[PDB]
C-alpha cells in the first residue's frame, strides 16, 4: 500500500481549527465594522 | 421675519441610551469625532452609555442652521 | 519503571505534531492508582454507571 500525503503541510501548522477561526473572524469582524462605519458616514454626510 | 443673523436655539436633548453588546457598536462610536473619551483605552463592552447632550444651533435662513454645537 | 522501557500498561500523550507516545508521567499516575487499588481497594461510590 501506497500512502501519499498531499497536505502541502498543513498538519505542521498547530490548533489549526482555532487558527482558521481566528482568520475567519479578524476578517467578518473588518467586513462588517467597515460596512456600520461607512453606513453611519453616508448617514451624518446626509443629515449634515 | 427674515433676520436670521439675530436667532438662536438652545435645546436640552432627551437622554439617549446605548447598551454596548458587540464590537462592531464601539468600532462605530470610535469612528464618530464627537465621541471623545477622558481614557481613550476604557471598555465599552457589554456596557450601558447615557448621552445627556444639550444642541445650541444659529440660523443662515428658515432651513439651513449657520452653526451647530452639540455638547 | 526502568528508563528506557514502557509498561505492558501506560497513558499516552498527543504530541505537538498529533501523534500519540508513551508517557511516563501519566502512565505513572495510572500505575500507582493500580497499585493503590491492589492494596487498598478502591471505591466507586456515588458513581453512576
Amino acid at each position: 500500500p501506497v500512502m501519499a500525503d498531499l497536505n502541502g503541510g498543513l498538519q505542521f501548522v498547530p490548533e489549526l481549527k482555532e487558527f482558521t477561526a481566528k482568520l475567519r473572524k479578524e476578517l467578518v469582524e473588518t467586513s462588517e465594522v467597515r460596512k456600520a462605519v461607512s453606513i453611519e458616514t453616508a448617514l451624518e454626510h446626509k443629515v449634515v | 421675519y427674515t433676520d436670521f443673523e439675530n436667532t438662536f436655539q438652545k435645546t436640552v436633548e432627551p437622554v439617549y441610551q446605548m447598551h454596548i453588546k458587540t464590537s462592531k457598536d464601539i468600532a462605530v462610536l470610535r469612528s464618530k469625532e464627537w465621541f471623545q473619551l477622558d481614557d481613550e483605552d476604557f471598555d465599552l463592552l457589554n456596557k450601558t452609555l447615557t448621552f445627556e447632550t444639550e444642541t445650541e444651533v444659529t440660523f443662515k435662513n428658515a432651513n439651513i442652521f449657520s452653526s451647530v454645537k452639540c455638547f | 519503571i526502568p528508563r528506557e522501557t514502557i509498561p505492558f500498561l501506560h497513558l499516552r500523550k498527543k504530541t505537538p505534531a498529533g501523534d500519540w507516545k508513551y508517557d511516563r508521567q501519566l502512565s505513572s499516575l495510572f500505575l500507582d492508582g493500580l497499585e493503590k487499588a491492589a492494596f487498598n481497594g478502591v471505591t466507586f461510590k456515588d458513581k453512576y454507571v
